[PDB]
């Protein structure tokens, strides 16, 4: 008790060193000497000891690379605003532009706030690592109806996720990858040395390897990780780019179906460890800067990824988190927003605007009930449709914007509270114009020669519902120097990304939503100011007025409901629909904004419906009158005119 | 070069040692008795050294448990007890298990 000490024998010559733990235990708090000592079978007998050791995998090929750590966080800015997690103040600290940052000592203790077992009670653990308890965060998965799962767990200082798999009957098999700086790892029980259980290596990173051969060996049938890569990347590259990069793995795989048919396969199973491992990432960068500051800016950027990263885990797997939201951070996003001119967002620069909408999603909950945050999301979308012809640059700055900015307006949709109802149905109208067929037929060229990722698309937030498996395959692009078969896989990612990203109710608050009777025979419907149109293949909408264009090549006929004043009248309308009249007076050039609050509709005699276009000011309809977005030179496209009234005209002039 | 070797053998249904009592901890080379990473843990009977109850323990896993708790409370050791662990690391790396798969492990 208290005292102990041992006697050693370097060369030739017996050392004396005396371990007071008595003395140990005051100054240390988790330091509980009895138990560790009672973990470690002192008298283990010779012989068995060897096979608790032996009936583990060894990590045969331990190979290594140079992989310095990149430059994450910043060094604070001039007067940057140091604030503390834990609480925040009754009032604003800051501004818009002021420098600002969060202290480490609060913000980390937050971020791991619960407590845990990094190293279960399992068999295979129980052998190799010493049973440990700390402040942790993991990430929960089942699939097949837990017939298999994993778990992120995580520490600020190392990652050690396990699989899980079932067989029919009740065998268990479990293997675990732990990642973490080489000086962080565990410590080992029995007989083992880290070099025989770690697969890479760097000048201080390791990624070690716990598991039975017996286990190895049913996990090696159909999990065959490329540990290189796969270590290289979650070492040398910003926790920001980390946490999208594994997005966009999954966005893939969602694209794969691999979201309703979890395919139980290398990449599917790599891509969860490296989810957990985006977010240790996060957690590891606040750890190593203790009792300093991280700039705001770069918050708002690495935790945004995890929030849209945590939302696509759950929407397609059945997995949670826990134990990296710090309420702090969400308070002071909150609180900032809430003080900036939001209704006049758009009209700022491109990094302003990131950093604006970027941040707004963090601290979207905690704060900002009645708050004009999805108002911003609007100002800077409205901004990027007027500059351009409803279509977005492929890789364009403000791309990466609007995808930023449409979490927290699908967030707000979700909800059932008619808030901003008008100032979000516009969002909607935008979007779906933005959908035109340059768009769509864009995203699939990218899509199959493999340069866009299809993470974001207006149309994931658009009303427009045509697009089919077959109506999707029209707009993609008709050329040689694009693989057929590519095309065709393209084409069904996109489709499916598209109905897992968009719900039905997405449009429950649409006022002219209730008018529907066979709403699944809906193309799309356009909302606007003073009414709402609805295009489908049925006289069934209750609206005003019936309108059908006189193409009759699609397999049912195009119908044009209007409700006028968002309200609907008992029944549809009577037999005989309104015929669209042709109209060839209107000249090119124009003085004012004559089709202002209307919209464009133009739709393929043999396809469904091309492009729809929303004449939001003067600047636009002239950048429409003047380029060849007409062409009454095709008997094939036509083009209608959808009025502030429940009025529809054909053009021709 | 050391002290003598021994036979560990598990105490079965019985009670055993804990830290409470024991107080004295010999340890082996890699190359003293025969790879065998062997222990002795010596703790004083009734009063003082009177009686010396002397039983042995896996050297591996006692170095390891030692290496364990150094490490864990390096933000309260200076002196030996920081080059104690540097050493006793050193030593733990000195033997090898796999050796032990064709030894005779009742070699004592």
């Amino acid at each position: 008790l208290s005292e102990v000490k041992l006697h050693l024998d370097i060369e030739g010559h017996a050392s004396h060193y005396t371990i007071p733990w008595t003395e140990l235990m005051a100054k240390v708090p988790g330091l509980s000497p009895e138990a560790l000592w009672r973990e470690a079978n002192v008298t283990e007998d010779l012989a068995s000891m060897l096979n608790r050791y032996k009936l583990i995998y060894k990590t045969s090929g331990t190979l290594g690379i140079a992989l310095a750590e990149p430059v994450d966080i910043p060094a604070v800015s001039e007067g940057s605003m140091q604030v503390d997690a834990s609480k925040v103040h009754p009032g604003v600290i800051s501004g818009l532009n002021s420098p600002a940052c969060m202290l480490s000592a609060p913000l980390e203790k937050q971020l791991f706030y619960y407590i845990g077992t990094m190293l279960p009670n399992t068999r295979p653990h129980s052998y190799v690592f010493y049973q440990l308890r700390c402040h942790l965060s993991y990430v929960a998965l089942s699939i097949n109806g837990d017939k298999f799962q994993y778990t992120g767990a995580m520490t600020s200082k190392f990652l050690m996720g396990t699989y899980k798999r079932v067989t029919e009957k009740g065998d268990e098999h479990v293997l675990s990858l732990v990642f973490g700086k080489t000086k962080d790892l565990p410590d080992l029980r029995g007989p083992f040395s880290y070099p025989s259980l770690t697969s890479a290596q760097s000048g201080d990173y390791s990624l070690v390897i716990v598991t039975t051969f017996v286990h190895y060996a049913n996990f090696h049938n159909y999990f065959v990780p490329n540990l290189k890569d796969m270590f290289s990347r979650a070492v040398t590259m910003t926790a920001a780019s980390y946490a999208r990069y594994v997005l966009q793995k999954l966005v893939l795989l969602e694209m794969k179906g691999g979201c309703r048919e979890p395919e139980l396969d290398t990449e599917t199973l790599t891509t969860m460890f490296e989810v957990s491992v985006a977010f240790f990432k996060v957690g590891h960068a606040v750890g190593e800067t203790g009792n300093g500051c991280v700039d705001l800016r770069w918050l708002a950027k690495s935790f945004f990824e995890l929030t849209v990263l945590k939302d696509i885990i759950g929407i397609c797997y059945g997995a949670t988190v826990k134990g990296m939201q710090s309420y702090g951070l969400e308070r002071l996003a909150a609180m900032l927003m809430a003080t900036v001119k939001m209704e006049e967002l758009g009209h700022l620069t491109t990094e302003k605007q990131e950093y604006a909408l970027r941040l707004a999603t963090v601290g979207y909950p905690k704060a900002g009930v009645y708050s004009g945050l999805i108002g911003g999301a609007t100002s800077v979308l409205l901004s990027a449709y007027n500059r351009h012809p409803l279509f977005q640059p492929l890789h364009t700055v403000m791309r990466e914007t609007l995808f930023i900015g449409s979490h927290v307006v699908l967030r707000e949709l979700r909800l059932n509270v008619t808030t901003q109802g008008p100032n979000l149905a516009l969002y909607q109208l935008l979007s779906t114009a933005l959908c035109s067929a340059l768009e769509i037929g864009e995203v699939l060229r990218g899509l199959a020669l493999g340069t866009e990722s299809g993470l974001f698309s207006p149309c994931y937030l658009s009303l427009r519902f045509d697009l089919t498996r077959d109506k999707l395959l029209s707009m993609a692009p008709q050329e040689a120097t694009l693989d057929q078969a590519a095309v065709s896989n393209a084409v069904d990612g996109f489709l499916g990304r598209l109905s897992l990203e968009r719900e039905d109710r997405d449009a429950w608050h649409l006022p002219a939503y209730k008018c529907v009777d066979r709403l699944d025979k809906v193309l799309m419907i356009i909302p606007l100011i003073n009414v709402t149109f609805i295009i489908s293949s049925d006289r069934e909408v209750r609206g005003s007025a019936l309108y059908e264009a006189s193409t009759t090549y699609l397999s049912s006929s195009l119908f044009l409901s209007p409700v006028i004043m968002n309200k609907c009248s008992q029944g549809a309308v009577a037999g005989e629909p309104r015929q669209i009249p042709k109209i060839q007076n209107f000249t090119r050039t124009q003085k004012s904004c004559i089709f202002c609050g209307f919209a464009l509709l133009s739709y393929d005699e043999k396809e469904g419906l091309e492009t729809t276009t929303y004449i939001t000011s003067q600047e636009v309809q002239n950048s429409i009158l003047s380029s060849n977005y007409f062409d009454f030179d095709n008997l094939h496209v036509h083009y209608l005119l959808l009025t502030t009234n429940g009025t529809v005209m054909e053009i021709a002039g | 070069w050391a002290y003598p070797c021994c036979h560990v053998t598990q105490l079965r249904a019985q009670h055993l040692l804990a830290l409470e009592n024991i107080s004295d901890i010999y340890l082996v080379s890699n190359q003293t008795c025969d790879g065998f990473s062997l222990a002795s843990l010596n703790s004083p009977k009734n009063g003082s050294n009177q009686l010396v109850i002397s039983r042995c323990a896996n050297g591996l896993n006692v170095v390891s448990f030692f290496i364990s708790i150094l490490k864990r409370s390096s933000s309260a050791l200076t002196g030996h007890l920081r080059e104690l662990l540097t050493t006793l690391e050193t030593l733990y790396g000195s033997f090898s298990v796999e050796d032990l798969f064709g030894a005779n492990l009742n070699r004592y």
